[PDB]
């Protein structure tokens, strides 16, 4: 996987099979870390007009 | 502020009306020693009726206000040479 | 099966007949209007080329297409605003209820705000916004008017309506108790005085039950709301379009920018960019032109509601079916999620009978016409009585007046004009 | 600020129009964008996929031009209808529809020419001086309650009189003023006072 993100610690207990999680509109917002096992959220870096 | 960060704007607690509009109900004005201000737009003044079962409000007097009003009515036509425009 | 129209009503027309009603039911009936939509302002460059240094050399040769587009959403925004601003904020002075609420026997509380809550909302307005329930450059930008300065809006035009009739919208608020302000809008539809002040507990409770029905609905079913509930649905299926588009891939050997930089050199992914680029400025220009159309929708639907909070609410109006089915007496704004709810006040007749009624009357060889009513007759004698209200009266010359003779009137009968 | 509706018209289709003669400088993927200059450094057979894409792109720019333009035209129809209403309701006769031929009980409008648009002057009419006064329903004199024909009854304090509502007139309560209906008990907040006879 890619992307560019900040990884917070999320709540969504995913399945023992499952690695990555998407929301709606099928976007990676969520990934298990590998060696941990533990769960993550990716939410996009700020963004805006000025 | 609830539409983004404000930077180079001092936030006072008084209200006026909205001058420059922001969004979230938070508008910005220069006023004062002078420097740019943010502020809760304030919607007017508040008017507490007189009411009553038994008084009423008759005018004594009048004044004759002529405002005016602006409307479209037409624009400028435009015929663009197609082939001219694409293939000149 | 074959849709049937109504029901087949065959009214007992004739030259001499006519219908008085003897009652009447105060009706209110709601009515939704859409004042604006959400803002929506894309990052025309991060939406085509999210985080990439080629895709974005590349973009430069498209000309100003991404000033255009962010120029149009900017506009859209600006328009939704000046229309949210038009529809509500039309008095320059907040007004305030008064603490006592004698009101001539007529309940607003349950439209009025409550302190009693954090959001300076009424019940019917807590009841409708109880139903309508950042990623690849979308940002959604809030609205300048928050809730609660709707919610202050709607607050004082009501106060306004219900302390100085329609005085508070051509100029100073005058004050006037309910039930003369309520007597002025039985006059205004041509209806004599008299007959509110006559049944005035009634109206009163007829007012408050139509109030209490409308608070059973917009609690139970789920279509009164539609059409608020359509322009957010609508809006959102837009937004997933336009996210989903990203996923298609226009010809390209793949949909991402950095599977394709990855797997072909500097001088044949340039094509497969190009296609991309072409595809998702086409999705763009899509979108924009789209949502230009919902918008002018929504202006011209913001506009209808300015001129009915202009004309129903801060007036009475004489225009038919405008502020609601029968004749308009008074509307009260009500605040709803992007959008307006009208409270329509409206007059209905509950009871009419038949009588014989006669064009004109002669006397002494002279005709006499109703100055402001219609002859009747009940069998045995005959009555002036105004049109929409039965209130039989004995024909005297101070309710008519006199012009010709008997043999120019078609269908004159012959009875006797009382003398004071 | 007070023309700018007619102004923003102006720039908007100025702005138009240089957008729409600012994109032939662009190349939308060819080698340049002068023709003459790609029949002149390609061949016949080579040129053709960078005149198809300046086509194409001038194309879709003439396609937003005209979508541009005709959602615009729209806009200034929808005005133009609002304008002609006006123009026959305001000016051709006395409209009361409140807020409608300007703000405040509308007396008569004045029509005025303006670039690519028309200007009304509105002449109204605006209550400028109120006093408060003891109202009643009601008046009953000899078991008989009378209500106003056209009016209100005032009370200044000792006195009652009958005046109409958009004005101060004050008038003694005659027979001729009033119209009896019903009796005293029926009517909620009413006085007493004498009924004068002509
Ligand atoms: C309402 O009252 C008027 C008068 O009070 C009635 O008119 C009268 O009608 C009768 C019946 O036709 C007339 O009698 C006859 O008149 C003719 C001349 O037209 C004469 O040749 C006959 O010998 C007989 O007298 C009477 O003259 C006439 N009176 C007047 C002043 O015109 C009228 O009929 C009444 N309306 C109804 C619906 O009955
Ligand atoms: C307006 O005038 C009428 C009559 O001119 C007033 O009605 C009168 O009110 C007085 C005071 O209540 C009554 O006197 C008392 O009547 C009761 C019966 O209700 C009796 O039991 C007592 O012994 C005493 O006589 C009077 O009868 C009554 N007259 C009529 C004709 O109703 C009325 O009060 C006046 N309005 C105001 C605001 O004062
Ligand atoms: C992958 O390796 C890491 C470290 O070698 C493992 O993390 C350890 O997990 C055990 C049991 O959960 C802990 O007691 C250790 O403290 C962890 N060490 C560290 C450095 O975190 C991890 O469990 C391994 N994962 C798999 C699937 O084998
Ligand atoms: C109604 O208002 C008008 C306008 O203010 C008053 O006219 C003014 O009256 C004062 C008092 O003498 C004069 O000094 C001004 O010159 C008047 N102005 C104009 C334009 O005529 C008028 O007096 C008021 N009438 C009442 C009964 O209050
Ligand atoms: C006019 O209609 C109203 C509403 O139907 C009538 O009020 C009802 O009258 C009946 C008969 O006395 C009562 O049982 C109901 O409780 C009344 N309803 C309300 C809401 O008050 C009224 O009587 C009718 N008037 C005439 C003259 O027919
Ligand atoms: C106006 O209507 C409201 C609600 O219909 C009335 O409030 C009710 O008052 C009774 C009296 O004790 C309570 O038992 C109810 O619980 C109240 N209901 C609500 C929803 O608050 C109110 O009293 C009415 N006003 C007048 C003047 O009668
Ligand atoms: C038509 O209306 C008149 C007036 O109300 C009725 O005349 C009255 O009838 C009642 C009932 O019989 C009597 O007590 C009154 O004395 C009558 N008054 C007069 C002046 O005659 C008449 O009965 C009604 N006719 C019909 C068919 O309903
Ligand atoms: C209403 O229409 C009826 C039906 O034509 C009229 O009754 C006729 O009137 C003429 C003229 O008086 C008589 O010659 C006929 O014999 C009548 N026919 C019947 C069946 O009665 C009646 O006159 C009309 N009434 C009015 C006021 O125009
Ligand atoms: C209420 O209006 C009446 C009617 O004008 C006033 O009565 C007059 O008052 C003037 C001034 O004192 C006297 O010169 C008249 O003789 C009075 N006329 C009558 C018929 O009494 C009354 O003074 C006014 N009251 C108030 C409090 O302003
Ligand atoms: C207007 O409202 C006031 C306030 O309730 C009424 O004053 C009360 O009237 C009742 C009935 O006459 C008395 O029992 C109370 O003692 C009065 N209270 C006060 C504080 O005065 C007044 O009657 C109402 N007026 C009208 C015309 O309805
Ligand atoms: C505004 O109010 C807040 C909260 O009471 C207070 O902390 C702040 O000092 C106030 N600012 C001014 C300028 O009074
Ligand atoms: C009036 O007459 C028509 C036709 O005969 C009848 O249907 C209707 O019920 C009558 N109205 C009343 C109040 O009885
Ligand atoms: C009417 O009464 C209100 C409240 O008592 C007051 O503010 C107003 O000035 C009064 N009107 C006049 C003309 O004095």
């Amino acid at each position: 996987l890619t992307g560019t993100g900040v990884l917070t610690e999320s709540n969504k207990k995913f399945l023992p099979f499952q690695q990555f999680g998407r929301d709606i509109a099928d976007t990676t917002d969520a990934v298990r870390d590998p060696q941990t096992l533990e769960i993550l959220d990716i939410t996009p870096c700020s963004f805006g007009g000025v | 502020t609830r539409a983004g960060c404000l930077i180079g704007a001092e936030h006072v607690n008084n209200s006026y009306e909205c001058d420059i509009p922001i969004g979230a109900g938070i508008c910005a004005s220069y006023q004062t020693s002078q420097s740019i201000i943010a502020y809760t737009m304030s919607l007017g003044a508040e008017n507490s009726v007189a009411y009553s079962n038994n008084s009423i409000a008759i005018p004594t007097n009048f004044t004759i206000s002529v405002t005016t009003e602006i409307l479209p009515v037409s624009m400028t036509k435009t015929s663009v040479d197609c082939t001219m425009y694409i293939c000149g | 099966y074959t849709m049937s129209l109504g029901a087949e009503n065959s009214v007992a027309y004739s030259n001499n007949s006519i219908a008085i009603p003897t009652n009447f039911t105060i009706s209110v009936t709601t009515e939704i209007l859409p004042v604006s939509m959400t803002k929506t302002s894309v990052d025309c460059t991060m939406y085509i080329c999210g985080d990439s240094t080629e895709c974005s050399n590349l973009l430069l040769q498209y000309g100003s297409f991404c000033t255009q587009l962010n120029r149009a959403l900017t506009g859209i925004a600006v328009e939704q605003d000046k229309n949210t601003q038009e529809v509500f904020a039309q008095v320059k002075q907040i007004y305030k209820t008064p603490p006592i609420k004698d009101f001539g026997g007529f309940n607003f509380s349950q439209i009025l705000p409550d302190p009693s809550k954090p959001s300076k909302r009424s019940f019917i307005e807590d009841l409708l916004f109880n139903k309508v329930t950042k990623f690849n450059g979308l940002t959604v930008l809030p609205p300048l008017l928050t809730d609660e300065m709707i919610a202050q809006y709607t607050s004082a035009l009501l106060a306004g309506t219900i302390t100085s009739g329609w005085t508070f919208g051509a100029g100073a608020a005058l004050q006037i108790p309910f039930a003369m302000q309520m007597a002025y809008r039985f006059n205004g539809i041509g209806v004599t005085q008299n007959v509110l002040y006559e049944n005035q507990k009634l109206i009163a409770n007829q007012f408050n039950s139509a109030i209490g029905k409308i608070q059973d609905s917009l609690s139970s079913t789920a279509s009164a709301l539609g059409k608020l509930q359509d322009v957010v649905n609508q809006n959102a299926q837009a937004l997933n379009t336009l996210v989903k588009q990203l996923s298609s891939n226009f010809g390209a050997i793949s949909s991402v920018l950095n599977d394709i930089l990855s797997r072909l050199d500097k001088v044949e992914a340039e094509v497969q960019i190009d296609r991309l680029i072409t595809g998702r400025l086409q999705s763009l220009q899509t979108y924009v032109t789209q949502q230009l159309i919902r918008a002018a929708e929504i202006r011209a639907s913001a506009n209808l509601a300015a001129t009915k909070m202009s004309e129903c609410v801060l007036g009475q109006s004489k225009r038919v079916d405008f502020c609601g089915k029968g004749y308009h007496l008074m509307s009260f704004p009500q605040s709803a999620p992007h959008g307006v709810v009208f409270l329509h006040v409206t007059y209905v007749p509950a009871q009419e009978k038949n009588f014989t009624t006669a064009p004109a009357i002669c006397h002494d060889g002279k005709a006499h016409f109703p100055r402001e009513g219609v002859f009747v007759s009940n069998g045995t004698h005959w009555f002036v009585t105004q049109r929409n209200f039965y209130e039989p009266q004995i024909i005297t010359t101070d309710n008519t007046f006199v012009s010709g003779n008997c043999d120019v009137v078609i269908g004159i009968v012959n009875n006797t004009v009382y003398d004071p």
